[PDB]
């Protein structure tokens, strides 16, 4: 959902301690996880897959 | 166990009608609860005839006049689409108007078939003067609410508003145990008595919460072994991965025969071994 | 733009579908590589055969080409 | 100035 | 605009009875644009002058005309204002008067009293002077009602305020759009565009009215006969009416049902909820007649020629065109259909292009008028033109989500929802609201004038009546409006037989129920009849790609035009605040002015793939090219990699 | 709608020609001129997740653009949360707001990480709170939580937590502003109290009951708390358990 | 997490909710801040919508007093004005007489106005949604329930006629003219006040427009001494405001003992500052971009806290633009001697024994009265009627009663001052 | 003509059931005049049966202590104003206790008749030290709603079988205005929430029946 996102979002800002780096990273790992499925959105799973590894 | 019961009922000018009933004994706050949904349903979700289109003779549009009529096209427009009409034919109806000469057109200048009924035979509609002729063709349709234009030559659409229930008011009273006594008052329009308008609500009310009562062959499964087909028809369906008689019936005759070397008279003999099996 | 470089992709892909020969006949009949039309004598010294046998080719893939397959989008782009 | 010239400016997520 | 300061646009002493204090515009314009006032005139000199009555004795002589006097004759008099109260005959009452001495204010014994203003709303405008209970209200909220009460739209069926103050036959008589009769007689003949009198005793008049004209604002300018055939009429009597006129009088808006109370959020900040009877009913709906034109010119090519023969269309799309290239007069057009067909001599038959005119996107309705101009005709055509068409396009207009709705006394706010009237409050009759208004919006904007009026409504609406109110009522008692307006309500309750109307332990308010639930809420709110406007003004503008300025390749602007919207330099500063790098950088080049990025963009959004990276911006270059035509060598550099080379100048202008 | 079918105009052609039917961008564009049905479903599968960035016309501070997420509405006007209008300085009476849309990925994830509306809680030129309750809600939240000494059906009833006190009130057994007794135990914040015991009872046992102004606690001797039972209002009830089921979800 | 709520048992305001949304932040995140912000939202739109609260005439309750005060402020005006009449007073003594009468009597009314809302009906709709924080303040309450007051000609100049009517009454038409003065300078205010306030926040941004955090220590040992901000007697900012996102540049200790509150280089938070501010340090010498030397910016050490996140500044925030816009924002956003003074009024009947102790020396104060100026401070003793005075006079005040005089009930006595 | 689904169903560890339904299509206002139709009956017309009396061997008085039992008088009336019972017989209950030492009793330890059946058996009533003797004397009756009061200590018994109702109308548009009614029922355990929805719209039904045929 929505919230989950949210929750997710904030997560990763905090332990980051840089927005901008972070935010960054998110962009990067999007565009790459577009990239190789054209072959859900890119920004949503990137931010999914960075929380789900933050264990 | 209520006993629901018409206090009284008039009929005003317009000839709109008023009912009230008494409804007792309800159950210490159920009254609030009848009388309530009681009054959305009378105020929304009933049926009701209206007027949806008019076509006058001589204009083609809603901002024009008729040389000799007092009214303009939009004013006209604007009294027919209150003009109350009950029918009793689920179809729409056409009802053709005509009149000439110094005269004040009236509802009760439309003639609809013996269908279609006007309530009020004194609804003004234009005022005619000397000479000048209003002829006009009404289309009425059954409809819930309001409808909008959506936009059957040169008929003006109207939106429409099938609103046959125009007020209802209830207060709940203490007819002390305690009890409560409904008091529902009704102010229909003319098209349909209080009493049909709160028997017609009742019944939407009983069909919108009946649902919620109590609602919260063994030779298809045969392996075609037994179907005794020829040792090459029977090889030709297995190398085709068909395995049940549902995967055959998942085939038509024209993709029985697209098998693999499955020639008309394979086909005819599955057919006959179906029929064998019925 | 955006029209224009999706316009030639459809056409290309028609174009696929002759022979090497015809589409490059078509390609220099029509200048499509470098605007220029080129006539006939030109294509019949460039090409192998010289001219007539080039006006040969170009109807017989136009005459592919004409065929309710391997060509339907482009009717809309008229 | 690089907003007039047009490129990432040099605070928060351009900054390197 | 930019000489102009403090001074000037404040409010003089001597603007009193000559400039209204309250009517200005807001903004750059507040105090440099005024009305006049209501008594005020204008003398051969020059100067604004206004009336007084003369007093002898204490006695107010208004058996003798009116003395006017201009701002610097009454300097040395002590001058009454208009609100004292006299007694039988003409003593004034008594014993301390307010007057003006010397542009100050002071008071007197009323034996020492010069002159006394004519009326109470000699120092406010027309305008302001229609606004009842305007004692009662601030004057910042008394100057947006009487801005916004010359915004307000000719409805559908217009209706007369219960509350009106009086001025309302006089502010519609002089706009030249209501027909009375100078004649005592008989009406012979009435029709929706002619009316006709007979002398009792002597010759016809005859008089034709306007239908379904246009204004400048677009708003419909129709006039209607009120009398019938065969009717008695006496001079002066009202024969035709206006379009915001209901029989005499103004009539800008309609008397509606309202409660004071908030609803689920629907109310907040100056959001208004109303009901769907608002839309079906016809109440504030309004016509408005939009003008589209198109012109024929001749080109170095060829002229232009209008005609059905349009390029790259289908019969399916040339219906209502009258087999010369344009549309019928009735004919219901939606977006984006032709109205008149044109053709172009282009040059690169297959040569004609294609266009012809059509209505613009967001816009529909029917077509009322289609008049032509031609040379051959005997008109002034523009010089390089050979055919002008005119087309008139008229549509109704209900009240929808995104309205602005108004009232006299400056509560203005925007519908965000139109309930189901099985959803709206009902009154203990059952009757349903109109509108439900937030009354947070009342004591901190000090408009309490507002719910004097709903109040005084609810009594006419009851007592079937129309009350006619001054201003400035409370020269004639302590609290003159309140004990009128509890006075009336208590007739009406007496009259009609109803208990619920008037509660005399919360005298303004009465009990209401939930639609939604069917339960009363905790508390009695205010319920009234509310005479309330809808306002003027197609503001939804929305755009992806369009036309460019010519110099700086920039997207255009305005909506006509479909335009962009602007990212000043408040909004670059936002942007960096917040770190963002990539937004802005987007915004800036590929979304604006660069020329080549924009193209790539676009084509990797249609195809899906990822945006590259941009350039230069074309403003840019354009101001090099620019500082460089100023005679300055300014250049762009690449530096030098190695030690022993120069650095190298950059060609951005490929 | 009108203003979402315009701005994201190359998105709906994109997935129109990827996940439909449609050939060229000539027949996307005509099929969205038209008006059909797909394309509406179409654009609300395109716009979910995609951050639009809102912003009023007076810029004043980097509150004045802030990052949505679209929701499909039938209007000409844009519905805007009524919590962040003291951010944008709006209020509902014809003020104008401009809509602008992220292109590239990284635009998004920045609209998203750092200026998402959800993210601007405190005020970066003081650090207070800026996304605090106003107005309407303001006086709602007073009122339920106000004493009414004029309607105190049900006074003095005793409520075995807080959701029993909740239910009591929604049939109507206790008034809104009654003032009832709620065993809850956890830390009390009681305006108007005293921190001195007002009756201190040791009962046939080593148990003293300490009665304070809005407290009742029961003590062992010598020991630690048994109950602890709250003196309140159904409102200030509901209002308490709404901040604890916001917090605790 | 893992901090429990607090059951509010209180009245909940606009204070409460903007301190219950910056505990939650503090201690759960942003985004249960976010939820809870939406929950109180939606129950705050409901039982405003199931209270029915609305407004009307009567609701806008004015005291019973007012017509009784208003006879006795016209009859000290009459006094005043028979004075001036027969010369015992100028007019300049006349003017500033009537002036103070009329501030006074609309002080009288204002607290005479909340009493009786907070006293007859405390859930008054007005007096709800103006003493809750909603929509409203009390300068409003006061102008439609209570006396608009004393306003200024559109020179500047008070005129001394007041208006003695509210919006529930309805003004005349001199009233009318006085308020539509004002009216229009406001409106011609913020119209003109816009482009100044635009103009400032431009030149504001490009003077610091190359602020940027590039660094993360200067390795100073400078900084500035962080005291809270007071008017004497009163203090306006307290030092726990001014001490929220500062990093100390030394470390502090508690005066009472040995006990270190903070090391050097340490962001306060607000538990930090408020123990400070308990402990009454008085003074914190704090890191800062005043004594930062860095290259042409401050670093993170020095600037501190991100008031938007309640963090250390990440590296490479515009902090310019950020404190350009801040001093810009509230831009837009920019009657005589009446409690600035203190009247002593003995609600006693007794001899005067003031003698000859305090230095009296003869006065015409601003009014017409003749006083007695005293600059030494001294406690007044007077026999009040049981038992004695024990009043202090301040330098500079001025006392009405001499010796030799029968005082009664609630008569005045002095007036001390509060700090051509 | 619509359709009812359970979106969801919970079985909490105190035994108290919880449901979600969506009923759709329905027509534009018929969303809200269901939900609050059935969230009424559900809440205030529904037959239950609750506590409505105890009496104590020891105490007299709801202010009162019990020697050797943590609680006291007032914490066990709480404790078994929320014990969840559903009978199977119209007619009152009687139910004993008599656990005694130490001990942590529960709601197993009430001997209820065989037509009285205890929801949740471990549910906390009290809890006695050594040589205690808790001796109780439980009464069920059947009842409707909240009952407030004005030998047997007399209690507020709660007869609801349904703890909490909320409902929320969506909009299941298909391209005119239709309504989705989402129901969420939490139910004691006494009943299923579909066997609540049920009864309630029984009751409804026959509400609704005798204003059709005549008036
Ligand atoms: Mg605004
Ligand atoms: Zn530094």
């Amino acid at each position: 959902d929505s919230q989950d996102l949210l929750f997710k979002a904030e997560s990763l800002i905090v332990n980051s301690t840089n927005r901008y780096h972070v935010t960054l990273q998110i962009a990067r790992r999007a565009k790459q996880a577009r990239y190789e499925e054209m072959e859900i959105k890119p920004v949503l799973r990137a931010i999914l897959e960075m929380s789900d590894e933050l264990n | 166990t209520f006993q629901v019961e018409c206090v009284e009922s008039r009929t005003e000018a317009d000839q709109g009608q008023y009912g009230r009933f008494s409804i007792e004994p309800l159950a210490r706050g159920q009254g609030t609860t009848v009388g309530n949904a009681l009054r959305r349903v009378l105020l929304s979700n009933l049926e009701g005839t209206a007027v949806t289109a008019v076509r006058i003779g001589g204009v083609n549009h809603e901002f024009a006049t008729i040389p000799g009529v007092r009214e303009d096209v939009l004013d006209i427009l604007l009294n027919v689409r209150e003009l109350v009409v009950h029918a009793h034919s689920p179809q729409p109806q056409i009802g053709r108007l005509r009149v000439v000469g110094p005269a004040t057109v009236t509802a009760a200048d439309v003639d609809f078939g013996p269908e279609v009924e006007v309530i009020n035979p004194n609804h003004y509609i234009a005022s005619l003067s000397e000479g000048a002729t209003l002829e006009m063709e009404l289309k009425v349709e059954w409809g819930t609410g309001y409808r909008a234009i959506d936009r059957a030559l040169d008929f003006l659409q109207l939106d429409a508003v099938f609103m046959p229930v125009r007020r209802v008011n209830y207060s709940v009273e203490d007819a002390r145990t305690a009890i409560d006594r409904l008091v529902l008052e009704v102010w229909t329009n003319g098209s349909l008595s209080p009493q049909e308008a709160l028997s017609q609500a009742a019944s939407c009310l009983v069909a919108l919460f009946e649902p919620l009562k109590n609602v919260s062959t063994p030779e298809s499964q045969t392996p075609i072994e037994d179907l005794q087909l020829s040792v090459r028809a029977y090889n030709c369906l297995k190398r085709a991965q068909v395995n049940s008689v549902a995967d055959l019936l998942s085939y038509t005759y024209e993709d029985l025969l697209e098998i693999k070397n499955f020639g008309q008279k394979s086909a005819e003999e599955v057919v006959e071994a179906l029929e064998r099996i019925g | 733009e955006v029209a224009k470089n999706l316009l030639r992709e459809d056409l290309e892909g028609v174009l696929s579908t002759l022979s090497p020969r015809e589409r490059d006949v078509l390609r220099l009949r029509y200048g499509l590589d470098d605007g220029r039309m080129k006539t006939l004598e030109e294509i019949g010294q460039l090409f192998n055969v010289t001219r007539e046998r080039i006006r040969q080719i170009e109807a017989k893939a136009l005459r592919k080409l004409r065929h309710p397959n391997r060509n339907s989008i482009l009717k809309e782009y008229i | 100035e690089n907003v007039i010239i047009g490129r990432l400016i040099p605070a928060g997520t351009g900054f390197k | 605009r930019e000489r102009a300061g403090f001074a000037v646009r404040d409010i003089h002493p001597s603007h009193y009875g000559r400039i209204c204090p309250i009517e200005t515009p807001e903004g750059p314009n507040a105090g440099l644009i005024g009305s006049l006032a209501t008594h005020a005139r204008v003398n051969d000199y020059g100067f604004i002058e206004t009336p007084f009555w003369r007093v002898e004795e204490g006695r107010v002589r208004k058996d003798l005309a009116p003395v006017y006097m201009t701002a610097d004759q009454e300097d040395d008099l002590r001058v009454a204002p208009g609100d004292v109260a006299t007694d039988d005959a003409g003593y004034i009452l008594g014993t301390t008067i307010p007057v003006r001495y010397r542009q100050d204010f002071t008071t007197t014994t009323p034996e020492r009293v010069d002159y006394v203003a004519l009326s109470p709303v000699q120092i406010i405008s027309v305008a302001t002077s229609l606004i009842p209970f305007l004692e009662h209200d601030d004057a910042n909220r008394a100057l947006m009602g009487s801005n916004m009460q010359r915004q307000a739209v000719p409805l559908l069926r217009p209706e007369r305020p219960l509350v009106g103050t009086g001025l309302e036959p006089q502010a519609a008589r002089d706009s030249g759009m209501v027909i009375t009769s100078p004649v005592d007689g008989t009406i012979s003949y009435v029709d929706a565009t002619h009316i006709e009198v007979t002398a009792d005793t002597g010759e016809k008049y005859g008089y034709a009215l306007q239908k379904y004209q246009r204004s400048n604002q677009d708003t419909c300018l129709n006039q209607r006969p009120i009398v019938f055939e065969g009717d008695r009429v006496q001079r002066g009597q009202v024969i035709a009416d206006g379009s915001a006129t209901e029989k005499g009088e103004l009539a800008l808006g309609q008397n509606i049902l309202v409660a004071y109370m908030p609803w689920e959020g629907y109310n907040y900040e100056d959001a208004i909820l109303i009901s769907e009877r608002l839309v079906y009913d016809d109440v504030y709906t309004s016509i408005h007649i939009e003008k589209f034109e198109i012109e024929a010119r001749q080109t170095k090519l060829g002229p232009e020629e209008i005609t059905r023969e349009i390029p790259n269309v289908g019969e399916d799309a040339l219906r209502q065109l009258d087999e010369n290239g344009i549309i019928r007069v009735g004919a219901w057009v939606e977006s984006g259909d032709i109205l008149v067909g044109k053709v172009t001599p282009k040059g690169e038959a297959r040569d004609v292009r294609d266009n012809s005119l059509r209505v613009p996107n967001g816009e529909k309705g029917r077509v009322v008028d289609v008049r032509l101009f031609t040379r051959e005709q005997g008109d002034e055509l523009p010089p390089g033109a050979n055919m002008v068409v005119r087309v008139y396009v008229a549509q109704k207009r209900k009240i929808q989500v995104g309205d602005k709705m108004a009232g006299r006394h400056g509560n203005k706010g925007i519908i965000s929802r139109i309930l189901p009237c099985e959803d709206m409050p009902y009154l203990p009759d059952g009757t349903p609201l109109d509108i439900v208004l937030n009354p947070l919006g009342v004591p901190s904007r000090m408009n309490v004038g507002q719910v004097f009026e709903c109040m005084l409504g609810w009594a006419g609406q009851l007592l079937d009546a129309r009350f006619k109110v001054t201003p400035f009522d409370e020269m004639y008692g302590a609290e003159a409006s309140r004990l009128t307006v509890n006075a009336k309500l208590s007739e009406a309750r007496e009259q009609t037989g109803q208990p619920w109307v008037f509660s005399d332990d919360e005298p303004g308010k009465i009990q209401v129920y939930d639609g939604r639930t069917g339960e009363p809420f905790d508390r009695p709110v205010t319920v009234g009849r509310a005479y309330m406007l809808k306002l003027v003004h197609d503001k939804i503008h929305a755009r992806s790609t369009g036309p460019y300025s010519l110099v700086t390749q920039q997207p255009l602007g305005g909506k006509a035009q479909q335009g962009g919207q602007r990212f000043g330099e408040m909004e670059v500063w936002a942007l960096e605040a917040y770190g963002a790098a990539y937004i802005l950088q987007e915004l800036l080049t590929v979304k604006s002015d660069d020329m080549q990025g924009r193209n790539e963009a676009l084509n990797a959004i249609v195809k899906g793939k990822a945006i590259p990276r941009p350039g230069t911006p074309e403003s840019f270059k354009v101001l090099m090219r620019e500082l460089q035509s100023l005679c300055l060598d300014i250049a762009v550099y690449k530096a030098s990699t190695e030690d022993y080379e120069e650095d190298k100048e950059v060609d951005l202008m490929a | 709608r009108e203003m979402a079918i315009e701005l994201f105009q190359p998105f709906v052609i994109h997935r129109l020609i990827k996940n439909h039917s449609i050939n060229n961008i000539k027949q996307a564009k005509k099929l969205i001129q038209k008006n059909d049905p797909l394309i509406w479903d179409v654009l609300e599968e395109v716009i979910e997740g995609h951050p639009v960035m809102l912003n009023r016309a007076p810029t004043l501070h980097r509150l004045g653009i802030q990052a949505f997420e679209p929701i499909l509405v039938e209007g000409r006007a844009i519905q805007l949360h009524p919590l962040v209008c003291p951010a944008f300085n709006a209020d509902f009476d014809g003020d104008q707001m401009a809509v602008h849309v992220p292109l590239s990925i990284e635009a998004q994830a920045e609209a998203r990480m750092l200026m998402l509306a959800s993210g601007n809680i405190l005020s970066p030129a003081t650090g207070q709170p800026i996304v605090t309750p106003s107005q309407d809600m303001v006086l709602g939240c007073y009122y339920l939580t106000a004493e009414n000494p004029g309607a105190q059906k049900g006074a003095g009833r005793y409520f075995a937590n807080l959701e029993d006190a909740i239910r009591a009130f929604e049939q109507g057994s206790v008034d809104l502003h009654a003032w009832v007794w709620v065993r809850f135990d956890g830390e009390v914040e009681s305006e108007g109290e005293s921190d001195e015991p007002e009756s201190v009872v040791a009962a046939d046992d080593g148990t003293v009951t300490k009665t304070y102004r809005f407290r009742r606690i029961r003590e062992t001797e010598d020991g630690q708390r048994l109950s602890q039972y709250v003196k309140t209002t159904p409102g200030r009830i509901l209002f308490n358990n709404t901040v604890q089921t916001a917090l605790i979800h | 997490a893992k901090s429990a709520p607090i059951f509010r048992n209180r009245v909940i305001d606009k204070k409460q909710l903007k301190k219950l949304i910056g505990w939650t932040f503090a201690h759960y995140g942003t985004a249960k801040t976010a939820v809870v912000a939406d929950d109180l939202k939606a129950l705050g739109f409901r039982y405003a919508t199931r209270a029915g609260v609305s407004i009307s005439i009567d609701d806008l309750k004015v005291p019973g007093s007012k017509a009784e005060l208003l006879e006795s402020a016209e009859k000290r005006i009459q006094e005043t004005e028979d004075r001036y009449t027969r010369g015992e007073i100028t007019e300049v003594e006349r003017f500033q007489k009537v002036i103070d009468t009329w501030a006074n009597t609309n002080d009288e009314l204002t607290d005479r106005v909340v009493k009786n809302f907070r006293e007859s009906d405390p859930l008054n709709s007005v007096y709800m949604m103006a003493f809750s924080g909603a929509r409203g303040n009390i300068s409003q309450v006061r102008q439609l329930v209570g006396m608009r007051g004393l306003m200024a000609n559109p020179q500047g100049e008070i005129i001394d006629l007041p208006i003695k009517t509210n919006f529930r009454e309805g003004l005349t038409v001199t009233e009318y003219i006085i308020s539509s003065y004002g009216a229009r300078k406001g409106l011609v205010d913020t119209a003109l006040r816009t482009a100044d306030s635009g103009y400032l926040t431009r030149r504001l941004v490009d003077v610091s427009q190359d602020v940027i955090i590039h660094e993360v220590d200067c390795g100073t040992s400078r900084g500035l001494f962080v005291e809270a901000m007071t008017d004497g007697d009163r203090i306006l900012i307290p030092i726990s405001q001014r001490l929220l996102g500062r990093v100390t540049a030394e470390a502090v200790l508690d005066p009472s003992t040995d006990e270190v509150l903070a090391e050097a280089g340490q962001d306060i938070n607000e538990d930090l500052a408020n123990r400070i501010e308990k402990a009454g340090i008085k003074k914190v010498k704090v890191r800062s971009p005043l004594t930062c030397e860095a290259a042409r910016s401050v670093c993170q050490k020095c600037y501190g806290w991100s008031l938007a996140h309640a963090q250390m500044v990440d590296m490479g925030e515009a902090v310019g633009i950020i404190a350009a816009q801040s001093i810009g924002e509230p831009g837009t956003q920019l009657v005589f001697t009446g409690e600035t003074a203190r009247l002593l009024r003995a609600p006693v009947a007794g001899t005067i024994k003031l003698g000859k102790k305090a230095r009296t020396r003869p006065y015409r104060t601003r009014h017409g009265e003749e006083a007695l100026l005293a600059e030494a401070n001294f406690d007044l003793v007077l026999e009040g009627k049981g038992r004695k005075e024990t009043f202090a006079i301040l330098q500079g005040s001025t006392i009405f009663v001499q010796d030799g005089d029968k005082v009664a009930a609630e008569a005045i006595l002095a007036e001390v001052p509060v700090s051509k």
